């Protein structure tokens, strides 16, 4: 419970699991992905599922 | 008791009246009514008469010369302060104008004019619903039930169901003629006397006893003043929607169900108010009501000030709260039969209304396509919806726009994503109402008894302010056709239900008519106007629209008040029409977008794709609600009715407008004819210069002449001819 | 409840059916106006020509 | 039985609706049609001028 700049909210989750800021790249709105990256996230919760 | 029958406490008016001497040697003969600045109209002598000419002196003693017709007749206090107003003789203006004003001030709002009365909203919550008045009227003799509304609903209900004929209870007003707070009362004689409410305990105070049916209809109206009712400049509850209630019956006497329709929801008033108006109601109850828990999973702020949707700022009510009247209303869910899911889930898809505008888009110049600031702001949106968020925030920008049938994407400019998402607040709220009222009916549709009713016109508007636009103009729109109703039902309905069933009366009229003005059938109603037969073409504007007006209604046709010029060259657009209330300006700029309702596609559908459940039923055809785009061949919406654009609502407001008003010249009429004091919103201030447009204009004057010998209380010939018999023993064996 | 709704129905079905005939009343005005427009038309062509 | 003067004034209902399914595309199919007719006329009226 402590939601405020939302990219300070991303940058803890994705920190949570570990990801550094440049293979996401972040700008204002949008999250750029390179390759892997977000089929990695994907994958992450797919381990489980 | 002197012509007059026994009194009763407040509740009735003075009605132990003096004959007081001192009033009677001036009925000697050459006194006089007279038009005054202060009061209105005053009393004046002749004293001398030059012919045609007259000098009358007044009150004042100012002697005064005047022209003969202008010389109202004295018509003296015989008939000051009487419950019902039917014995006043001279029935020219002033002497109506004198008895009501006085009537209100005298503590009594709701005043006999025969079956139809006047109310004079006052503006407070006075303690006469108590069930001390609502214990001794179980279907009680009549004169114990002096001038309130609950005698008016025991009339209708001791009729009724008797004769077995439908009926109506239609109540008009001007702004906030407190409308909703009258229908309540109507309601609240039915929740706790003809149905089965255990009495015997005696309670005069509160009561709450059963029937739960009767402890369920009332709720819904709470719960229909949260979500519909906002604030106005003038109006601090002001239901921004219009409402039917089908108060039903069944075989024996009491309660059957009840069919609530819904007209029309202001849903444009969601991304900005103008001056000092306030946001639906039931946001700030879940913003402030919400505990440590709730507030997370729904996404609220903690500190206030930041919900963007709310213009102007956090403004107040008087006197009533926010944060507790949350608890009153989803407790008020809970004892209607919601489950605990569903509780959440409703605020679920309320609250992101309020979130959503929140999304700022700012300009990026190197192609316009704006991008909006964060993720926050749409998530509070997405997750409560639980729709994909790897949709939304791409495919708002970016959407598969359709090219004929083919399929090319597009970014969009920065200006035209703003208003969308605008839009898609203006969308989810729309919408969701529409629902809601329905599945508020479900759970009271006439469980397996009979839908035999009253319909109650309980449709809140006729609001006036500088801007009126198209919203005002639909609602406007039925409540001249109710004053229209009104001529049609206090001459002409009135008395031809007493032909119909064969009275000792007398067919007499004086003549009021705006139906040359204002269309009343449906299909008039969807001939007006330059709407219909013309929305879908590019070069069509709300100027082409007023020049078409000015061509097809003006010279011609006298009831047309014209602008006073914001229309050469540069218009705004503005009309009037003679509506007996208040020529009222309106503005035309704009109605197109208003008649055709531009979104987003791509998200909408996506949207219908979403999770929560209560969020998924507000969105597609099978019953008809949305599916909101693609191509239904081409005729103007919709689904039902008509085919694809997004909406066209002014011609589904000719599909139930055809049956409801079928359904209102059968159902026999009741009428409550409620008028306002004041205009600053103040309890208890009456003003004269008002009241003398007001009283004129309502239909009031002619409004006694008729219906002041009309009857008041109607019920059935077999029991009442079986319920005396023997009194005559000496005359009928 | 059924011994009403028979009457019920019965009630819109003359809502109904009115609203038939009105917009077939509409529809009339486009099935007359369309002679004189192909009356006009003819005599347009005939003159310009 | 009650209920088969319910189901038979409903069937019947469906077939004035549906009837006026007809006329829906019908009459505005003859408004699209006059707004052409129009538009041959107001012209064509225009070039003899």
């Amino acid at each position: 419970k402590g939601f405020v700049d939302a990219k300070k909210v991303t940058e803890a989750v994705l920190g949570a699991i570990q990801l550094d800021a440049n293979d996401y790249r972040l700008g204002n709105t949008k999250v750029f992905f390179r390759a892997g990256v977000l089929g990695r996230l994907e994958e992450m919760r797919d381990d489980r599922l | 008791m002197a012509e007059d029958p026994d009194p009763t406490e407040y509740l009735y008016i003075s009605m132990e009246q003096k004959r007081k001497d001192q009033t009677k040697p001036y009925d000697g003969k050459k006194m006089v009514w007279v038009a005054d600045e202060k009061e209105g109209y005053l009393l004046g002598l002749i004293k001398s008469t030059q012919g045609d000419i007259c000098t009358v002196d007044i009150e004042g003693q100012e002697s005064r010369q005047v022209k003969k017709d202008l010389l109202q007749q004295v018509n003296p206090p015989k008939y000051e302060k009487c419950e019902d107003m039917s014995n006043l003789t001279y029935l020219n203006d002033a002497s109506v104008l004198h008895n009501l004003k006085q009537r209100y001030y005298a503590n009594l709002i709701y005043t006999y004019s025969g079956l139809f009365c006047v109310a004079i909203n006052p503006y407070k919550r006075f303690p006469i619903y108590t069930n001390r008045t609502v214990q001794i009227y179980k279907g009680r003799r009549r004169t114990e039930v002096p001038p309130h509304l609950f005698a008016i609903s025991d009339g209708a209900y001791s009729a009724m169901l008797a004769n077995r004929e439908n009926q109506s209870m239609l109540i008009t007003g001007e702004s906030g003629a407190g409308k909703t707070e009258n229908t309540k009362k109507v309601i609240a004689y039915y929740a706790n006397v003809g149905a089965a409410t255990p009495k015997p305990g005696k309670e005069a105070p509160t009561k709450e006893k059963k029937a739960t049916l009767e402890d369920q209809v009332v709720q819904t109206n709470p719960v229909l003043e949260a979500f519909g009712n906002a604030k106005t400049v003038r109006n601090d509850n002001s239901s921004r929607f219009g409402k039917f209630i089908r108060i039903h019956f069944g075989p024996m006497g009491k309660l059957a169900g009840a069919d609530i329709e819904t007209y029309l929801l202001e849903k444009a008033r969601v991304i900005s108010q103008q001056t000092l108006e306030r946001s639906y109601h039931i946001f700030y109850q879940l913003m402030s009501g919400g505990i440590e828990n709730l507030k997370a999973d729904l996404l609220l702020s903690d500190d206030i000030y930041d919900y963007h949707f709310v213009s102007q700022g956090k403004i107040e009510i008087p006197g009533v709260d926010d944060a507790e009247e949350l608890r009153l209303t989803d407790t008020a869910f809970d004892i209607l039969g919601f489950s605990h899911e569903y509780k959440t889930d409703v605020y679920k898809i309320t609250a992101s209304c309020m979130h959503l505008g929140e999304m700022k888009f700012k300009q990026r110049p190197r192609e316009e396509q704006a991008e909006a600031d964060g993720t926050e702001e749409g998530e509070r949106v997405a997750h409560l919806l639980g729709v994909n968020a790897a949709d939304l925030y791409k495919n708002l920008v970016k959407p598969k726009i359709k090219v004929g049938n083919e399929m090319v994407t597009q970014g969009r400019n920065a200006t035209q994503v703003s208003y969308s998402v605008g839009g898609l607040a203006k969308a989810m709220f729309d919408r969701t109402f529409k629902w809601l009222v329905k599945r508020l009916n479900e759970t009271l549709d006439t469980k397996q008894k009979r839908q035999y009713f009253i319909g109650v016109l309980d449709i809140a508007g006729f609001e006036i302010f500088d801007y009126n636009g198209f919203e005002q103009l639909c609602i406007n729109f039925t409540n001249e056709k109710l004053q229209q109703f009104f001529n049609h039902h206090m001459f002409v309905l009135e008395q031809e239900e007493y032909k119909r069933e064969g009275i000792d009366w007398v067919f007499i009229d004086f003549g009021l008519d705006l139906a040359a003005c204002i269309e009343l059938i449906e299909k008039p109603m969807g001939i007006l106007s330059i709407l219909e037969e013309e929305s879908m073409f590019p070069k069509a504007t709300d100027k082409s629209f007023q020049d078409k007006l000015n061509a097809n209604h003006l010279g011609k046709s006298p009831n047309f008040v014209k602008p006073k010029p914001p229309k050469p060259g540069q218009q705004e657009a503005h009309f009037s029409i003679a509506h007996y209330a208040g020529t009222v300006p309106y503005n035309i700029t704009g109605w197109l977008e208003k008649n055709k309702d531009p979104v987003n596609d791509t998200v909408v559908d996506q949207f219908k794709k979403g999770s929560n459940k209560l969020v998924q039923e507000i969105f597609e055809d099978h019953p008809g609600l949305g599916a909101e785009e693609k191509g239904g061949g081409g005729k103007g919406g919709g689904g039902r009715k008509k085919g694809a654009s997004f909406q066209t609502v002014s011609a589904l407001y000719r599909e139930q407008l055809n049956r409801l008003m079928a359904s209102l010249h059968s159902t026999q009429p009741h009428f409550v004819r409620c008028i306002i004091p004041n205009e600053l919103k103040q309890p208890g201030v009456i003003d004269s210069g008002l009241v003398m447009h007001q009283l004129t204009c309502n239909g009031v004057l002619e409004g006694i002449r008729i219906c002041r010998k009309g009857f008041p209380n109607r019920m059935v010939y077999p029991d009442f001819k079986q319920r005396y018999t023997i009194l005559a023993a000496s005359a009928v064996p | 409840k059924l011994l009403q709704e028979k009457n019920d129905l019965f009630l819109q079905l003359e809502s109904e059916r009115s609203g038939a005939g009105d917009v077939e009343e509409r529809l009339t005005k486009a099935i007359s106006m369309k002679n004189d427009l192909e009356g006009q038309v003819q005599e347009l062509q005939e003159r310009l020509s």
